[PDB]
């Protein structure tokens, strides 16, 4: 087919360890993320619960193609043909994606080398709960990544205005705790190997004192 | 170009480059430098004897091989080649289960120099037995561990040292605990002998004070009182037998 | 044995203005009802599957809507080519129709 | 030989075929005819909030590219065989930790028919999350839902059906019933689209009716607080001259309404809102209080 | 794409009568034929359904033995027989095929079944 | 010789094999005798609806593709040949969690025989369900099943047998369970209809029988001797109102 | 290169070797030479009869293919080499649960003799089963085996043995034991023959000797029962009128008599026998009835 020929091509002479503009200018990386629900809030692990849908676009001059299909849209089994970036979440506990039925990963290519990679995660994400005022305590912590090997210099993460979006709020886990709202971030952290862009999103939950009213109260 | 001349060269590197084989294999050992940044030490637990440790875990070692001289640049290459790379067997002794994280990608990075250096990142949380003497608990102080060592590699292969030997280890001060403080640490390198030869072995260990603030108010708190109404008995008349021995006998049951 | 009750069972209204058919099921059929379209001496001709859903070549002026036993068919302006009996049918069970209601001008 | 024929049909199947497309690409759209036998129900968590549903999930469609003419009508081949071609990438929506079954091997069959149809069925173990309103607890009642669908595949590409009638397409073993404390009414499907930022999916409904059996919690609940009820009031009956006595009798019944009130609240999760049988326990509570201020007042 | 019912059929009471629905631009085999009786100005009532590929039919539990499908993949034609034919019979039969969200989406041109002397 | 000989046997057995293919892909069912070797009935808990049991799963079928004559003697070769040959797919239904056991190496076997015949074994410890009836608990007899079947084969593609069909499952006297015991077990052949066919089955079920020991010193003499404490209340004098008051709500506390 | 001459060693080494035979398939029997360090005993869970301990796992065997004649007379290889040659299947028959550690790489050791000796180490964490009559608890000791040997391979293609005298090939490091109510005494080996449905095997024995340590029993279960004891005797010196003091000193001694029964049960797992703590709450429980009904009497 021609898109069987397009997709030859374009993996012909293709060095997947090697990042687009390697030698060049940074890798610019747009991130979105939905947030499919905010997990249970439990503070005896200290840590919070949130599925989302991760999203990455960056652009692949390696990736270019002249042909009358505009954009290439594929499933999983392109994602570890071409290069994809390391992104990692700096206080996750433990995230794991989703494989059922099979990987829940999206990959799609247009003519201007662009990749739009999206796939889904469950993050166990770790926050410090400062319990003065409990159970009137209020807490906005955060869901941080960055990329694990590249610093700023080989790779940026940049937001886009409605970059984070959320689900419906009413079928989320949060039984003690309410939504408030969010806001992102972004800055420079200074590590061992250099200096990392770390890309932040703040969750700001406020606590329902119903519930602690009829246990203790 | 700055792209087919670091492709050209990255091939060169990986062509015919022997895995098995550890960088100067028959002369004198590679020398591995260590870092450990602690991500942070999730909990603490009498029951299981052990602790959870999340932390930066990377090595540096000097591979003649993977010298490159066409390119002035650090080449910090897919973590996928670090599968046809060779890189130490570190491992640590005293843990029970440990992982290394796996989203978005495997958390692991290989970066090369062109002196031949290369740092090998890998993030890891590990649940670690730290056996507990509990004789002055909760007024203890106890004092973890992490002991790293090479499997399969002896001192005439492999010798492990702390890079920067102070500032090795870090992190330390911003970790929090919710019942301990840690007083300090230290960073220990020694060689340790087995029935089958010598190997390196770095130790890195916290000291942790528990804190009593809560388990005063916890349970000596309703002890203290306790044993202060049985005294209330003595004020009441004898002559009264059923308050004072239902006070006392309930003080015994709570 | 879902059954489809349609009405109104005929009606003579006024050319260019709002038409309003509804069917409603005795039992929970999700979407799986479609309205056809069945001109005089001729077969029906499907206009909306599963509901709020426009078959290809139908006009516009045509659309339909319902969640579990409610579903009505809505046209924003009646046409000469309109004079047609419709029909509701739910294919969430074995099929079953409804009993058809004529459009009339007048 | 006796297999080599079968070896080329199947060398010949393989050979020039692209797995990262989908059957008719550019001609039409994937039309996916999906059904579900759910060989056991399995037990509600209500402090997750989730179900596990073990379920035999069948998708069958179309592919041009894996027609074949030989003796055989249907090709029963090894799971092995479905990594080698386009099978849809179909995820449950409501999804929240679903396991693949691989004992001893991976439980999955494709069947190849020579007209090009496919089959595709695999064991899972789904657990779903169950968005629960525990208003009526324990007299309540939900319709738990099975979302799935289609990442990265539109509706303009891959579309879902079901194989049979909807009502007859979601098929329950009878014997297959995990549920302890549940009790499963009757399942519902429907079908949809899903609104994303990335485009617009077909989503495939199923909802499982379970109302909740209330003998547990009455035996531990309501039983247990109309017997504390009964406790406090004996006490009038008592004599007045026995301070001590109704003393005891309405402190002890006091702290037993509480116990009772703390150990019920934990069986159902820490929801805000007040359920049912906290208003059972706190009418309970409020009628022996007030036999013990009427003994007071005495 | 469309279905070539056959003609109009004049029959006897009591006299079995075979109907038969060609299907063309696509296989009958994909998908599921229905047939469907319309009483003179009466709504539709759905009679039974075949499935071409496995061949397995259902029908509306007050045609049972009153009505018999069939199909011939080769021939893509599906068939629709009644055992005994009274003055209720005499209806117009169509020839229908399942569509997206299970809709009859193509409609035969219909037949037009009298019962009579 | 001996070893070359070997090598050149099991190359050509595995040159132009087809593992997609089963036994007579087109021809008569293969015939699978299943063979059982109870190691333990780990544990049986009534809060899961479960039992965990460790076995020895062994599948004996012909391969005439892997008959060979030039050497007489019984194969066995290293496990890792039974991921290029056709095993068949055998599953249990019942199982929510189950793995076979890995250590040192993947506890699997391949035994070839001369005729063709493979005996595929393997250490398999699952975690199957079991809805027990606790109406007479804790004096009850529960009755839990080992549902083994073939996933993708019908009854025209494969067929399973119990090898000796009496001695197919041997251990299950050995076993021993705290607070269970065996009463007796049945092995059961028989087929089952989905809709996309007709399946292979074969049952292994055991009868269980509670052991009332341990719940009589657990729930049955507190509750009496609690009783017979109450009774007490009669011999006091009851001019001791409040005596008896205590005496009667404590044994209601209890 | 001083790395082409070790290249093209491994590379001879490994041309025509086949991993799926045996040393001396066809002609002699691979002697397996086996060795155990145990870097520490795990907890021991009485409830669920089972016992973890860690280990390095030393298998010797001479392979005649992996003579080489080089610079160096022993090949420390890495891990990734075991994986290319054969390599005994050891199990172990009472383990429920082991781990091949594997952080940061497989924790495996290869080394290859010149002569074609073989020297391959791993480091594992073994649960398993330790069958222990609770008779005589908490005064009870247990051994608890270690049993492992071939799988797939019998005795007439594999035997085992162990590398220095038995009384010295199971070597535990001083300062390895993770045991908190047990007492390690020592380790005793064997060497013995296994009979099952597939041959006739080699079984290879350790059992460990554990001596439950008492003292947490003492402080929790025997000083409160002796207490209770004397507490429900104190009331024999009290004044006969003093009727509800007695009565109170009767009923709650016998609260606490049921409360450490039941207390006490849970500490070991559900045995159908009576252990000696149960004997003893059984006695002392006696006792204190025995003064309620003195008291009751008089
Ligand atoms: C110490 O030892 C540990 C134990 O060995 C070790 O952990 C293991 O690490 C390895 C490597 O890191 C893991 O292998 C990878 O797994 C990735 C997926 O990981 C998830 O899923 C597996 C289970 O795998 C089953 O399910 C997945 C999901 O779809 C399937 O992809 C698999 O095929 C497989 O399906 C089989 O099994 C089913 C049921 O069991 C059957 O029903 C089914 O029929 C199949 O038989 C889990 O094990 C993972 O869980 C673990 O990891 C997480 C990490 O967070 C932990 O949290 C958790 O606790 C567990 O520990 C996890 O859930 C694979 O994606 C990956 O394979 C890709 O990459 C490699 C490397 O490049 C390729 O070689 C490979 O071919 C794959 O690339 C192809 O596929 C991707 C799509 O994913 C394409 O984008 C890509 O372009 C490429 O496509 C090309 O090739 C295709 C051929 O595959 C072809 O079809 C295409 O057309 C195209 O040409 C890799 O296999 C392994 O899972 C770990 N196991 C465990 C137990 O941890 C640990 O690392 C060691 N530690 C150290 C320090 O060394
Ligand atoms: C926690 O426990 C560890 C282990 O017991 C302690 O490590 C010990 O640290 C001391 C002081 O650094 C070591 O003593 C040194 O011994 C060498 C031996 O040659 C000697 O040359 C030095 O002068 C020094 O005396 C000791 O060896 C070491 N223990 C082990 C087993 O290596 C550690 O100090 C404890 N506390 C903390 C906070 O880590
Ligand atoms: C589910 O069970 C299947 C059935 O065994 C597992 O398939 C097995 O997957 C392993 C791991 O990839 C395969 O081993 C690999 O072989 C390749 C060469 O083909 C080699 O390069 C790798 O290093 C590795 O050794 C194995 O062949 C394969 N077995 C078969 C017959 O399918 C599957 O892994 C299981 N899924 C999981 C991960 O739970
Ligand atoms: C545990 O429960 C299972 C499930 O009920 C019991 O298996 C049942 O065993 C009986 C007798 O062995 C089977 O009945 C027989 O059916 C054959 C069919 O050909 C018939 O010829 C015989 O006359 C007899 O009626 C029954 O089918 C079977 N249940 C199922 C579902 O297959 C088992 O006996 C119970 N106890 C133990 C210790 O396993
Ligand atoms: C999320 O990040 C984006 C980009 O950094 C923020 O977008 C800015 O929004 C403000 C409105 O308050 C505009 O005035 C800026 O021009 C936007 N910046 C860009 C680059 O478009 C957005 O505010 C962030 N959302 C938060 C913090 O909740
Ligand atoms: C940044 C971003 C935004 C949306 C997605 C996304 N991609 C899909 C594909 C399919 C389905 C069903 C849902 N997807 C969603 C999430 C969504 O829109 N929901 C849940 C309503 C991915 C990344
Ligand atoms: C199975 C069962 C048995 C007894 C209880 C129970 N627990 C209490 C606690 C306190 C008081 C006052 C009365 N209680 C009762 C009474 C009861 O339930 N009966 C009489 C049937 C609960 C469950
Ligand atoms: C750590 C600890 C604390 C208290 C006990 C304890 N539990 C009981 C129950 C009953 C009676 C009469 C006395 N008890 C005692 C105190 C005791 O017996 N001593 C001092 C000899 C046991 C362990
Ligand atoms: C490469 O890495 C070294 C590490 O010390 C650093 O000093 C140097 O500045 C880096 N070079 C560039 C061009 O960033
Ligand atoms: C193989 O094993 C079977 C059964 O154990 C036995 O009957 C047969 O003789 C063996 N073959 C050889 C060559 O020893």
């Amino acid at each position: 087919g021609d898109v069987t020929v397009i997709l030859n091509n374009l993996l012909e002479g293709y060095d997947n360890k090697l990042r687009p503009d390697i030698g060049v200018k940074p890798t610019l990386i747009h991130t979105d993320m939905y947030v499919n629900s905010i997990g249970p809030v439990n503070a005896i692990n200290m840590e919070y619960t949130i599925d989302i849908f991760f999203a990455q676009t960056w652009y692949d001059r390696r990736l270019k193609f002249n042909s009358t299909i505009k954009v290439l849209r594929l499933n999983s089994n392109m994602v570890g043909k071409i290069w994809i970036p390391d992104t990692f979440f700096r206080n996750s506990k433990k995230a794991d994606a989703h494989w059922i039925t099979t990987p829940n990963r999206m990959l799609r290519i247009w003519n201007d080398g662009r990749v739009l990679y999206t796939l889904r995660l469950t993050i166990d994400a770790e926050c410090q709960l400062q319990l003065h005022n409990f159970p009137m305590d209020e807490h906005s912590c955060p869901l941080e990544f960055s990329s694990y090997g590249y610093p700023r210099e080989e790779i940026v993460y940049q937001w886009k205005r409605s970059s984070v979006e959320v689900g419906d709020t009413r079928s989320w886990r949060l039984y003690q705790f309410s939504f408030v709202g969010l806001r992102n971030t972004t800055e420079v952290v200074k590590t061992t190997s250099g200096d990392y862009v770390v890309m932040s999103v703040y969750f700001d939950l406020s606590r329902r004192m119903g519930y602690f009213t009829i246990q203790t109260y | 170009s700055n792209m087919s001349l670091v492709k050209e060269t990255v091939d060169r590197l990986l062509k015919g480059y022997d895995i098995r084989l550890r960088p100067d294999f028959g002369g004198p050992p590679v020398a591995v430098g260590m870092n450990i940044d602690i991500a942070s030490i999730d909990m603490v637990s009498e029951v299981n004897m052990d602790y959870t440790l999340t932390m930066y875990f990377q090595q540096a070692w000097r591979d003649k091989r993977l010298s490159y001289n066409v390119i002035p640049l650090n080449l910090t290459l897919d973590n996928r080649v670090a599968d046809q790379l060779w890189v130490p067997d570190t491992y640590f002794l005293n843990d029970k289960k440990s992982f290394v994280h796996g989203v978005t990608v495997k958390n692991r990075m290989i970066r090369l120099h062109p002196d031949g250096t290369v740092l090998y990142g890998l993030r890891i949380t590990t649940t670690a037995a730290c056996m507990m003497d509990l004789r002055r608990y909760p007024l203890d102080e106890q004092n973890c561990t992490l002991e790293i060592e090479s499997y399969g590699y002896t001192t005439d292969d492999i010798e492990f040292y702390w890079r920067g030997d102070d500032n090795a280890v870090t992190g330390v001060t911003k970790i929090e605990l919710p019942q301990f403080s840690i007083v300090d640490y230290k960073l220990i390198t020694k060689k340790v002998v087995f029935s089958t030869g010598s190997y390196p072995r770095l130790s890195l260990s916290f000291k942790l004070k528990r804190n009593i603030g809560y388990f005063i108010l916890q349970t000596y708190m309703p002890s203290i009182l306790i044993t202060i109404l049985s005294w209330v008995s003595f004020w009441i008349n004898y002559d009264a037998s059923a308050a004072r021995v239902a006070l006392g006998i309930t003080t015994v049951l709570t | 044995n879902i059954v489809m009750t349609q009405s109104p069972k005929s009606m003579s209204m006024s050319v260019g203005e709002r038409v309003t058919l509804s069917c409603k099921a005795s039992e929970y059929v999700g979407t799986y009802v479609s309205w056809y379209q069945q001109k005089p001496e001729q077969s029906p001709k499907l206009l909306i599957y599963g509901a709020s859903n426009r078959y290809t070549g139908v006009p516009d002026r045509f659309t339909g809507s319902g969640s579990a036993t409610d579903f009505t068919l809505t046209i924003g302006s009646v046409q000469a080519e309109d004079l047609a009996d419709y029909h509701c049918g739910q294919s969430y069970s074995y099929p079953t129709f409804g009993a058809g209601t004529k459009l009339e001008l007048k | 030989d006796n297999t080599t024929v079968f070896t080329r049909i199947l060398d010949r199947l393989l050979d020039g075929y692209d797995n990262r497309l989908r059957p008719g690409l550019g001609e039409r759209v994937t039309e996916v005819k999906t059904d579900i036998f759910v060989t056991s129900f399995g037990p509600v968590s209500d402090h997750d909030m989730e179900y596990t549903i073990d379920v035999f999930f069948r998708q069958s469609w179309k592919d041009e590219r894996l027609k074949f003419k030989g003796p055989m009508t249907v090709l029963r081949l090894n799971n092995l065989m479905a990594s080698k071609i386009w099978t849809p990438d179909t995820f449950f929506h409501n999804g929240k930790k679903s396991v693949a079954h691989n004992m001893t091997m991976p439980n999955k069959l494709l069947r190849i028919t020579e007209d090009g149809t496919l089959l595709y069925t695999m064991r899972l173990t789904v657990r779903a999350e169950c968005p629960m309103h525990l208003e009526d607890f324990p007299m309540d009642a939900h319709a738990c839902p099975l979302k799935f669908g289609s990442y990265a595949y539109t509706r303009a590409e891959v579309v879902y059906e079901w194989t049979r009638e909807p009502a007859r397409s979601v098929v329950v073993a009878e014997d297959g019933s995990r549920l302890n404390q549940y009790d499963l009414l009757g399942q519902t499907v429907d079908s949809g689209i899903v609104q994303s930022s990335t485009g617009e999916y077909v989503v495939m409904t199923t909802h499982f009716h379970l109302k909740r059996k209330i003998g547990y919690f009455v035996i531990q609940t309501y039983l247990p607080c109309i017997m504390t009820v009964i406790l406090s009031q004996v006490s009038f009956w008592l004599n007045r001259e026995s301070v001590p006595a109704r003393t005891v009798f309405g402190v002890t019944t006091v702290l037993t309404m509480t116990t009772l009130s703390i150990s019920a609240r934990n069986s159902l999760p820490k929801v805000a809102y007040a359920t049912a049988m906290d208003w059972f326990i706190a009418v309970c509570y409020a009628f022996v209080f007030s036999a013990l201020i009427e003994f007071a007042t005495v | 794409v469309q279905l070539q019912q056959s003609g109009a059929e004049l029959v006897k009471p009591g006299a079995s009568v075979k109907l038969s629905c060609t299907a063309s631009g696509f296989n009958i085999k994909d998908t599921y034929m229905y047939w469907v009786k319309q009483r003179p100005e009466q709504g539709l009532e759905w009679i039974g359904r075949i499935d071409p590929a496995n061949g397995d039919t259902k029908y509306d539990p007050k045609f049972q033995g009153k009505a018999t499908i069939t199909t011939d993949t080769f021939s893509n034609t599906a068939y629709l027989q009644l055992s005994s034919l009274t003055s209720e019979d005499t209806a117009v039969y169509y020839c229908a095929r399942k569509g997206l969200r299970w809709a009859m989406d193509y409609w035969g041109q219909g037949t037009s079944v009298t019962v009579s002397t």
